[PDB]
């Protein structure tokens, strides 16, 4: 418990190093912004173009031309402002429609990540996901996922099942191993070796149906007490 | 300096043998850095680190030990 | 069978619309930011294209590579691993799906930045860590397994007993190696299965094809060919005749560029799906019904396929 508390100390630590160091790590949220700004600038320098008229300005339509000749120069103008316009509804659509599914993903990722422990590989980051918290920022959300990564393999000897008194034995929980000489079992996702006995095994048939079964004692922890 | 890529002729890029991570995509596998006397190199872009896991009818590899990571979303 | 992404397209739409006259493209500069706003959307598009190609891919952080003796139990990956045989290592089924799937005017097709060649090794990779280390490559280090043990661990994963699979593991392995070689049989006949692919490169096509088709239309202007305008008439008229083929042509793009940002929202979200898919399927064990094909999910395998990933359940 004191590791895992300190690894998880340690970590939450690292975020905020990377956060008070790399401000391009918000990229994502940073876009957003920078996307509706240029869209907005866009639209309003589109002002500042003629689309075949006399002047970019109406009051210089206004001012320089008379009702007969001037409808025809400020229609020039309200046909491509309208059209400017046009195009910037268009894609602000386009792009609500793609912020809805990334604000449809955070609603998923706050209820399967934070108020759940998600079982889908890689939703709630990578490792075996063991509980997320939310964090606001501007225009979004940020997910600090926590998750069990295994970290130091060891190689072993393994076996689908071992051959006791000519009855085949699987594990209840896990995969038998051998340390080059002995036979244990032990759970997949840690190294935790245990006696390979009646309790830790299940018995299905004889040893011939299994291809790769091991010849190993397993033991049964009423006959020492039958025993004494 | 002159350089044939599958998108287009690629011309004040150094071409390298090497292989990096992606840093600007230039396209068809090709992507240029900046690089060490400075150049802009262009290279074919890795996609990761080789890695021939040790598979065997009867090896398995079980973990001794854990780390806890947080990784920001 | 899942789009992934979709042609890469620029158009120069100063060459689109003016052909190169620069009497044109005098006049197509009165409407302003019309033309980069087209670029900029095009340019977001294409880049797109290679960031869906990266998420359902890329996933794998190590090339990881099958052993050379191909000891799995009895299940036999020859048609989903790569073939040695070839320039480009796809995989027999790749190689189907590559089979089953099949303009001056400033239109322009760009390359993905992953090629196929590039693509396979991860698809290679995704299915040799798949094979040799089960779904721990996905959470860690490719921890080695026995494939029949993977198996076992797939079975106690869909509440069946790992002892009912060491006792048919022959029989398991056999309707395995059998269904395999009838998803090789269905592509080498059934040339409709990749039509979701298909129907990306039609809908492109189209859409490409409509777009130079305009070029030939008035628009209400005397001629459609900008030359004839220009060598006919001179500038208090043909300036007046010239700003109907660019209102015409303009539109036309704009038209093109919209239905290809809405096309490329559905392929986003296709490829969203197919990036979930590698994740779940592949790197893992999904308990979600349906989501990794019909019957209970034991694991995927991904295999490339032009402008998408055929995911084999």
């Amino acid at each position: 418990q004191k590791l895992i508390a300190n690894q998880f100390n340690s970590a939450i630590g690292k975020i905020q190093d990377s956060l008070s160091s790399t401000a391009s790590a918000l990229g994502k949220l940073q876009d957003v912004v920078n996307q509706n700004a240029q869209a907005l600038n866009t639209l309003v320098k589109q002002l500042s173009s003629n689309f075949g008229a006399i002047s970019s300005v109406l009051n210089d339509i206004l001012s320089r031309l008379c009702p007969p000749e001037a409808e025809v120069q400020i229609d020039r103008l309200i046909t491509g402002r309208l059209q400017s316009l046009q195009t910037y509804v268009t894609q602000q659509l386009i792009r609500a429609a793609e912020i809805r599914a990334s604000a449809n993903l955070a609603a998923t990722k706050m209820s399967e990540c934070v108020l759940g422990q998600s079982k889908r590989v890689d939703f709630c980051g990578k490792g075996y996901h063991l509980m997320s918290f939310p964090q606001s920022a501007p225009h979004g959300v940020v997910f600090l996922h926590v998750t069990y990564v295994p970290a130091q393999e060891k190689n072993f000897t393994t076996a689908p099942a071992i051959c006791h008194d000519g009855k085949a034995h699987f594990p209840r929980e896990g995969v038998f191993v051998s340390n080059g000489t002995h036979w244990f079992v032990t759970q997949r996702n840690f190294y935790e070796p245990q006696i390979i006995t009646t309790d830790n095994t299940f018995v299905s048939g004889n040893c011939d149906v299994v291809i790769g079964i091991v010849n190993n004692t397993v033991y049964d922890p009423l006959q020492p007490e039958l025993d004494s | 300096n002159v350089f044939q890529t599958r998108a287009g002729c690629l011309i004040g890029a150094e071409h390298v043998n090497n292989s990096y991570e992606c840093d600007i995509p230039i396209g068809a596998g090709i992507c240029a850095s900046y690089q060490t006397s400075q150049s802009i190199i262009a290279y074919t872009m890795s996609l990761g680190a080789e890695n021939s896991v040790a598979y065997s009818n009867n090896s398995i590899a079980i973990p001794t030990n854990f780390t806890i990571s947080v990784t920001t979303e | 069978i899942l789009p992934v992404s979709m042609t890469k397209t620029s158009v120069d739409c100063t060459m689109y619309i003016c052909g190169d006259s620069t009497e044109c493209s005098n006049l197509l500069l009165q409407y302003g930011s019309f033309c980069t706003q087209l670029n900029r959307a095009l340019t977001g598009i294409a880049v797109e294209q290679d960031k869906n190609t990266q998420e359902v891919f890329a996933q794998v952080k190590q090339i990881y590579k099958t052993p050379p003796i191909k000891d799995f139990g009895g299940f036999n990956f020859s048609q989903i691993l790569p073939d040695p045989s070839k320039p480009s290592k796809r995989s027999f089924i790749e190689d189907l799906l590559f089979n089953k799937v099949t303009k001056f005017n400033g239109l322009t097709v760009l390359p993905p930045l992953l090629t196929d060649e590039m693509i396979a090794q991860y698809t290679s990779a995704l299915l040799a860590g798949t094979i040799t280390s089960g779904w721990t490559f996905g959470a860690g280090a490719a921890l080695q397994i026995p494939f029949a043990m993977q198996m076992a661990y797939r079975f106690n994963g869909i509440g069946v007993t790992q002892n009912v699979l060491y006792e048919n593991q022959k029989l398991i392995a056999n309707q395995f190696n059998s269904a395999i070689g009838k998803i090789q049989d269905s592509l080498s006949s059934t040339a409709s299965a990749l039509g979701k692919l298909q129907d990306v490169v039609n809908q492109n096509a189209q859409a490409l094809n409509t777009l130079v088709k305009q070029l030939s239309s008035n628009f209400g202007a005397i001629s459609s060919v900008l030359n004839d305008i220009l060598s006919r008439l001179c500038p208090p008229e043909a300036e007046v005749q010239i700003d109907r083929l660019i209102t015409g042509r303009l539109q036309s793009l704009q038209t093109y560029v919209t239905q290809q940002l809405i096309r490329a929202a559905e392929i986003r979200a296709s490829a969203n799906l197919a990036a979930t898919k590698m994740s779940e399927c592949v790197l893992g064990q999904s308990k979600r019904v349906d989501f990794c094909g019909k019957g209970y999910h034991l694991m995927s395998f991904p295999q490339s396929a032009p402008h998408g990933v055929v995911f084999l359940h």
